[PDB]
């Protein structure tokens, strides 16, 4: 699924 | 919508994955 | 053999790292001893407080083999401890004024002196500062480095031979000598 | 080693409300804004929500997508996602930008991971807060356009 | 209003436009604040914005004659607190005092100069680190920053502090 | 503990924090520990004017003729430190048959120094004393098994 | 001053009046 991420 | 002051663990239900 | 946190001489609820030099607490006070003990001479080791959130605490110091593992260090007659909260010293569950408190990021030093014939001495260090003689003329017996934690705090032990704040006012041998 | 991150975190938790307010975004929908000047390398706010497993997140996204309900998920680690769609904190509203003034970072405490939004520069009162979402790059029929409005905008969020 | 001094500074230190942030350059060098105190209890704060590998700071209080081309604590005119291992310095003598500090820490600097029992006390993130020096030389003391290499700190003279001490009274340096 | 040189420089910057003067139970004035001193710590320097033996003999006779008290410490076989006029508080350190300090000559390129160091842990307010080493007045150091005689 | 001073003797340091 599409998620905001740190890297 | 409920605010949270801290993260909480989701308590999945038995049919969480069912279609 | 290398000096580590004991493999089996320890409360089972304590979480010990795989290099056996870091330990995490779990609920009420519980203890782990080191794998080697000292019975004559002057010896030294260090402990770093890696993480200590509010409402967690440590009691650190020396224990005989009969120190209760399901209790804080200093609980019985077999151990002497130094509490992160308020710098209290504990022995037989009696807390006496000793130093100011320590916490996360502090590197604590632990000196024991068990002199032969021809007085024994327990001294604590806070980031290299001699905190004074905490206990004098202690029970004769073998003493192990010991760690007791209250809740989920994290500490790391260093037996030597290279310390962050090696004492210069006292002669000693690193616990790593065993 | 935690360094000063424990102190910074706890201090941020007692005053994040003074750092932010919610308002209409120039980028899209609602966003978070600096209620006051914020210095470089300041912990601003934590991304808060319900921690769910990967396959839970896959099921929920399709349900959320079924209801035109936007992206409020932030991956915490390889096995867990923070879902803030129905419950969480105002950090869910921080928009994406090609010229970001914040960064998102995981801090590893013993009690668990925390997603912290920090300043990368000085931020002036009334500026909209924004970080790089770092969404997984994808195909054209998927591809999502960017309206961060900055000069030298990349034009896509992928 | 209290700032980093623009002429009471080693020239190689880079002072920001607001005169509240300083970046170091090579060997230890010092900047003093524009205002000093002889009497009373005073307080200021420093935040370590950036401390890359091999950079360091020595922070504290300096009299006007403290050497600007040397670390704080080099001579008899200043007392400093070193980021590396929490060492205290005065007259080039380093002594163990507290744990180290580094990037993101917020440091507090207290001085007490009674009319006549003086002391200097350092704080780390609101935690009193203990009396570092007592019965210090009489004189006018200035908040003072010395940096080794390209580390970056920001000074806050008050009156609003991130960690206002709760165990003693003071006035903010900003009152001067 | 480190180089005698660096111990000395360290001591010179803080010896005032180590000691204070007060009426002695032994004789006259004495020097006392202002704090706890761990063993083998440099406490204070015996300062004065370094003079050769035949100068000291003539100086001592001159002081006595003017009824000023003489304060001198023999460094080596050819030199004396005259603290009568240029001395510091170390000149008031009394003798004891059970001393807690020792006086040692630390050779240095700069020059020789007389350093008073602790022989054991010393506790705040305790009187500082070293053994004046001897070759006749009664000794009043008050120790058990006092040697009874001085000079 | 707090340091030793080395005496500088005179040529006639030891002579009788
Ligand atoms: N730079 C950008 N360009 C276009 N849409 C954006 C954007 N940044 C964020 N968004 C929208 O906001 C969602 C992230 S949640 C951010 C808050 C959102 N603006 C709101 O009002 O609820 C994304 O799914 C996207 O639809
Ligand atoms: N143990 C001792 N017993 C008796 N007299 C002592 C003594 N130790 C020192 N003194 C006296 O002090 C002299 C050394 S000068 C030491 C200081 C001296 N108490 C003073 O007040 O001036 C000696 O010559 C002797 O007269
Ligand atoms: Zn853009
Ligand atoms: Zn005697």
């Amino acid at each position: 699924a599409r998620t905001k991420q740190t890297a | 919508f409920k605010e949270l002051d801290e993260n909480v663990e989701y308590e999945e239900r038995e049919s969480e994955f069912d279609i | 053999s290398r000096v580590l946190l004991a493999l089996h001489d320890r409360a089972p609820q304590l979480k010990i790292s795989d290099d056996r030099l870091t330990v995490v607490g779990e609920k009420g006070y519980s203890m782990v001893r080191a794998s080697h003990g000292v019975r004559k001479g002057a010896w030294y080791f260090e402990i770093t407080v890696d993480e200590m959130p509010p409402d967690t605490a440590a009691r650190l110091g020396w224990s005989q083999p009969l120190g209760n593992l399901q209790a804080p260090l200093g609980y019985d007659k077999f151990s002497y401890s130094w509490r992160s909260k308020k710098g209290t010293k504990f022995h037989q569950s009696i807390g006496k004024h000793y130093s100011s408190g320590y916490g996360q990021g502090d590197v604590l030093g632990f000196y024991i002196n068990l002199p032969e014939d021809t007085s024994s001495e327990i001294i604590f260090y806070k980031n290299g500062v001699n905190q004074g003689v905490a206990y004098k003329d202690i029970f004769e017996g073998v003493y192990f480095p010991a760690i007791s934690l209250y809740k989920s705090c994290t500490v790391s032990i260093n037996f030597g031979p290279c310390f962050k704040y090696p004492p210069k006012d006292l002669t000693y041998r690193p616990m790593s000598d065993m | 080693p935690l360094g000063s991150k424990s102190s910074q975190y706890r201090k941020m938790k007692t005053e994040w409300k003074s750092n932010v307010y919610l308002a209409r975004s120039r980028i899209q929908g609602l966003g978070l804004y600096a209620a006051r000047d914020i210095e470089k390398h300041t912990m601003v706010i934590e991304y808060i929500g319900t921690i769910i497993r990967n396959e839970v997140a896959n099921r929920k996204e399709k349900l959320y997508e079924s209801q035109n309900r936007g992206v409020y998920m932030f991956r915490m680690d390889n096995d867990h996602v923070i879902d803030a769609t129905l419950t969480g904190g105002p950090a869910r509203y921080i928009n994406h930008s090609c010229a970001p003034n914040c960064v998102a970072e995981v801090v590893t405490f013993e009690r668990g991971h925390k997603i912290i939004i920090s300043s990368s520069r000085r931020i002036q009162k009334g500026e909209e807060l924004c970080y790089d979402y770092k969404f997984d790059f994808e195909d054209d029929q998927h591809k999502i356009p960017c309206h961060c409005g900055a000069v030298n905008c990349r034009k896509w969020m992928n």
